[PDB]
């Protein structure tokens, strides 16, 4: 899509500036809390061998990308639903409606939601998503893949999230604002303008992960 | 058999949440509480 | 039925004692694993709008109570068959050498068996039946009915089984031993002497299901 192309251009620009190889670094000056994301992946479980990948968004909504390339979402109200087929038709329903064609997929989603809620931590719990608007269109997981070091999550709103396994650091890239939110080992969230990181520099930790993010975004475009 | 579609029956195999949670614990997932 | 009358008296005696309204409930003192049932229904398929009700017993034998009030049972050897006519008359045969008049009912039973083996979980797979060394004669399903909350199954040996839809709990009532086996939502199987539940009490969950059981046995008797 055009959003991944923009993200790649922003990452190319910031990496080309070598932001960590600076005589002086003023990473704080690149912060811009106005770009804090409204949606990110807080939980996930890889059941790809049988059913697919379920995940939780920061608004406690739940979704699953089944192995048949269809998607089902359960909003935070606990009843309304959204089912995206392979072709991409957004259909809206509810659990109370008891749809017969989606009864199995509903049951599986509920199981994903159960395990995540009772076994997994909520990433970004210490952060209030942007906007008093809880009316923002819920995004879905367009695609995802896993390396030996991280899981890459591409949401339908253009956001790309990269969770690093070993140290639990996380990147949330927003191409619409050329911004990135970084979650460090201590779970402190910082949001930056990529363009300002070019101009003020940043630590090797963030710089090296933006280098990795660029190669991941290239992978998303090659597919 | 093709037209053998019972409308009601006992719990189906896919609806075994105990095996589901078992597999999730064995599969890769996000970070759990320490 | 002599057995249903015994079960009704057994259940009235325990229920009249209000087993959950005790200072100290000691349900565990009523457990008697020596009363574990030999046979219980482990799967069922309600196709009564066309053919009838098919079911599997815990020994992997299967049966069908057809809409014409006849029953066909396939023993776990996969070949031996027992046919019970409307008036109760029993005859024995095999899929290999059968009367041609039963060929359609045999075919239907195979469909039921295949559907249960391919699609349905086996209830009580963890629990091990009391063993007569297969000497115990295979019961057949005498009658059944479904309510808002459960399916009730009356076997020819006198036992009554109640499967509650909501929480997957089940009661197996054995009038011959004045005992009841309860499978909780954790799929944990416990067998109790009703007389000892009366004396030592029981939790509210089981007590309420034993009241429900009495209502269902009255219903079986009224028909």
């Amino acid at each position: 899509d055009c959003h991944l192309s923009d993200m790649l251009q922003q990452l190319h620009s910031v990496n080309a500036s070598k932001p960590s190889e600076r005589g002086l670094v003023r990473q704080e000056e690149a912060e811009d809390p106005a770009c804090i994301p409204i949606f990110w992946v807080s939980k996930w479980v890889d059941y790809s061998d049988k059913y697919g990948l379920g995940y939780q968004l920061c608004d406690n909504s739940v979704g699953v990308l089944f192995n048949d390339s269809t998607r089902l979402i359960l909003y935070n109200d606990g009843d309304s639903l959204q089912y995206i087929e392979r072709d991409g038709t957004e259909s809206y329903l509810t659990v109370s409606s008891h749809p017969n064609s989606l009864m199995k997929k509903i049951t599986l989603l509920k199981y994903f939601r159960n395990y995540m809620s009772e076994h997994l931590l909520k990433a970004g719990a210490n952060i209030t998503p942007r906007e008093g608007d809880e009316l923002a269109r819920l995004p879905y997981l367009r695609t995802w893949f896993r390396t030996r070091s991280a899981i890459i999550l591409h949401l339908s709103n253009g956001s790309v999230q990269i969770n690093f396994f070993q140290d639990h650091t996380k990147l949330i890239l927003c191409p619409l604002m050329a911004a990135v939110t970084y979650i460090d080992e201590k779970r402190d969230f910082r949001t930056y303008r990529l363009s300002l990181l070019e101009e003020y520099g940043c630590c090797k930790e963030l710089a090296s992960r933006l280098r990795y993010a660029r190669t991941m975004v290239d992978k998303l475009l090659s597919s | 058999y093709e037209t053998f579609d019972p409308p009601l029956h006992s719990t189906a195999i896919y609806a075994d949440e105990e095996e589901f949670s078992k597999h999730c614990g064995l599969s890769l997932s996000s970070t759990p509480p320490g």
